[PDB]
């Protein structure tokens, strides 16, 4: 789990190999790309109460809003199986109707 | 005679420069030591969480 | 001189303090992600959320107390600032 310690990236798994006097590591590493960008929030009223993620994060490319991972770009609709409430909301900052 | 006054200076001055080189050496490794392990800590406690 | 020398260093300071700009602006702006691929615009806010949820405490805290929060992170530099 330490970064940076074996490989450059997220690191999956190795292989050891022999030499005359030394020892070969191949580390199988796995890298993004193809980054988009899109609109946040960080919670959404709704009813006058607060809903926050439960793992993720939210997004939107304009007109709808969608939860995802944090490492790949998958939308799901947002329901009350993957979101938590908690309280009502009157002093988070980056509050948006829904 | 001046040959064996210089042979005398030459292997004091010799041994004095040996006990410094080795002190040298030592030091040194030791701050390479220190120089690896400030970089792991760079490596893993600033680029992510620990 | 008399006998001995000392060689300058390769790098100047003006170079060691340009590449500790240059982290510290990647570490402030992107998070963590730049030390894998490509640096990725993240708000500072649900940067600190996710930092709190690796930590175990729930991402509610953070933003139920964000003022006391920035509040307490400016006294504490001041008082190193002052103390060194
Ligand atoms: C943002 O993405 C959503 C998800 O696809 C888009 O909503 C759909 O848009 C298509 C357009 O052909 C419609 O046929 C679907 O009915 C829409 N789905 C829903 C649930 O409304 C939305 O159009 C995208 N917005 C932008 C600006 O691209
Ligand atoms: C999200 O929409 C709701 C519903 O309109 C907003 O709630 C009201 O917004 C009006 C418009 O300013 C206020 O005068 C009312 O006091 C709000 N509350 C009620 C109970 O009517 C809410 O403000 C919207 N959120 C944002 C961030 O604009």
């Amino acid at each position: 789990k330490r970064v940076d310690f074996c490989g450059k990236g997220y690191h999956l798994m190795s292989f050891p190999q022999s030499a005359p006097h030394g020892v070969v590591f191949l580390h199988v590493t796995y890298v993004p790309a193809q980054e988009k960008n899109f609109t946040t929030a960080p919670a959404i009223c709704h009813d006058g109460k607060a809903h926050f993620p439960r793992e993720g994060v939210f997004v939107s490319n304009g007109t709808h809003w969608f939860v995802t991972q944090r490492n790949f770009y998958e939308p799901q609709i947002i329901t009350t199986d993957n979101t938590f409430v908690s309280g009502n909301c009157d002093v988070v900052i980056g509050i948006v109707n829904n | 005679e001046a040959e064996v006054q210089i042979d005398r200076l030459i292997t004091g001055r010799l041994q004095s420069l040996q006990t410094y080189v080795t002190q040298q050496l030592i030091r040194a490794a030791e701050i390479r030591a220190s120089a690896n392990l400030a970089a792991t800590k760079m490596s893993e406690c600033v680029l992510g969480q620990s | 001189f008399n006998g001995l020398t000392v060689l300058p260093p390769l790098l100047t300071d003006e170079m060691i303090a340009q590449y500790t700009s240059a982290l510290l602006a990647g570490t402030i702006t992107s998070g963590w992600t730049f030390g894998a691929g490509a640096a990725l615009q993240i708000p500072f806010a649900m940067q600190m959320a996710y930092r709190f949820n690796g930590i175990g405490v729930t991402q509610n805290v953070l933003y139920e107390n964000q003022k006391l929060i920035a509040n307490q992170f400016n006294s504490a530099i001041g008082k190193i600032q002052d103390s060194l």
